[PDB]
């Protein structure tokens, strides 16, 4: 009646560079090779010298190859069986959701680009004050001699919600802005020179400072084949894809395909060093349970544990779980708690903070019955 | 199966050497000398004029 499915929204397609470079089937193994322009270096003689020789510099331009090596689809297979007496309306019930989910893969792909990029070291985000994590990864992009235009900052959830928590902007007093954006919303729009743009993609606490010629991303769309009933153009943030149906008599159900043909590539120096973007990681203090104690269901009852960090992140996927007493109750890897016996257990739930040292380590107490 | 023989196109995107902003020589006082040549050892003296005490 208007309850739709919670879903992501989509930022990251529209900041990268997309398409600097089209002619991909015109080059051997589908790879163009992107030359870099040459430079040189002087010399210092002394007046006067006998010695009258001069050292030859040379120019050598360096090259670097990007390629398309993936194809992202979304593969629909329905029969005939429920084609005309199941799905009522085709554009709405099936096209539309296939789309969103080419869309959310592509988002995907880049954001694994974005995340996976060789970055040398991590700026640490002191949760006390922000600001000056973000003006040293402002500071380390300009030793590299980056341009100061077309730098994209990308922030997760909990860099984002930090960012509204920090005193230097929830203080009116502390930021000059006497209005408090940062307080009667929970916006922080500018900041050391860069525009904040939230993502759910990334991780929730990361963030992730480049230039625009730092990531490039490569599309193609399949040409329709005249061998297909089907066929059209769909276009999924800013995107083209390949829609194809075709109606296969093998198991009498019509196969549908949503596709396109990607590549992505990170520019790294011609030294092999990658600096054109940064990555910042919210700095952790203390780990925590949510929901405190509590009791299984039955004696062999199941329950998803979920450890929060001070700073909100879920860090479920990144703490090791023990069981003080395995004997009446056992918590797995994942932080799945299974009870064996009725009794009392203690759970302890370790995470190293991302800054090393020792790890936090946060106590439960589980009653199964 | 096919084989297709194909260049290998090379692109200029944009991608160029970073390096550093020239700022420096617009700053440091350039050039109050210039009768270099006509001086032993390639050498010009500045005279400062002289202060006394009472």
């Amino acid at each position: 009646i208007g309850v739709k499915q919670l879903q992501r929204e989509i930022v990251l397609p529209g900041l990268v560079w997309t398409n600097p470079l089209t002619d991909f089937g015109g080059s051997k193994n589908d790879t163009i090779t992107v030359r870099v322009p040459a430079i040189t270096t002087a010399n210092r003689r002394d007046l006067r010298d006998p010695d009258r020789t001069v050292i030859a510099s040379e120019l050598v331009e360096h090259s670097f190859g990007v390629t398309l090596d993936k194809h992202v689809y979304a593969a629909l297979k329905f029969t005939d069986e429920q084609r005309t007496l199941d799905i009522r309306d085709y554009t709405k019930q099936v096209l539309m959701p296939q789309v969103s989910a080419v869309a959310y893969e592509l988002e995907d792909y880049i954001a694994e680009l974005i995340e996976g990029a060789p970055y040398e070291e991590t700026i640490l985000i002191d949760p006390a004050d922000t600001v000056p994590a973000f003006i040293t990864a402002d500071q380390r992009m300009g030793e590299a001699n980056v341009p100061t235009d077309s730098r994209r900052l990308v922030v997760g959830s909990a860099v984002a919600a930090a960012l509204a928590k920090d005193k230097q902007f929830r203080h009116a007093d502390w930021s000059g802005d006497q209005a408090n954006a940062a307080l009667r919303e929970a916006h922080v729009g500018r900041l050391a020179g860069m525009n904040v743009i939230r993502s759910n993609a990334i991780a929730p606490d990361k963030a992730y400072l480049w230039h625009r010629t730092a990531f490039i991303l490569a599309y193609r769309t399949p040409v329709v084949p005249e061998g297909a009933k089907a066929g059209a153009s769909f276009s999924a943030n800013g995107v083209a894809l390949r829609w194809l149906a075709d109606y296969d008599y093998s198991q009498l159900g019509d196969r549908t395909l949503l596709d396109v043909f990607t590549g992505r590539k990170v520019v790294t120096e011609v030294d092999g060093s990658f600096v054109r973007a940064v990555e910042l990681q919210l700095q952790a203090s203390s780990i925590t349970i949510v929901g405190g104690a509590f009791a299984l269901a039955t004696t062999t009852g199941t329950k998803q544990l979920k450890v929060r960090d001070d700073n909100g992140t879920d860090v479920t996927a990144r703490c090791t779980f023990a069981s003080s007493a395995g004997t009446k109750a056992t918590v797995s890897a994942a932080g799945l708690v299974t009870g064996v016996a009725a009794g009392t257990a203690d759970i302890t739930a370790s995470y190293v903070p991302p800054q090393g040292g020792t790890a936090k380590t946060a106590t439960v107490t589980v009653t199964v019955p | 199966a096919h084989i297709f023989v194909k260049p290998e196109l090379v692109a200029e995107i944009g991608v160029k050497q970073l390096q550093r902003e020239i700022v420096l020589p617009g700053l440091v006082w350039t050039n109050p000398l210039t009768d270099f040549g006509g001086s032993k050892n390639d050498t010009i003296t500045v005279r400062v004029p002289a202060i006394t005490t009472a």
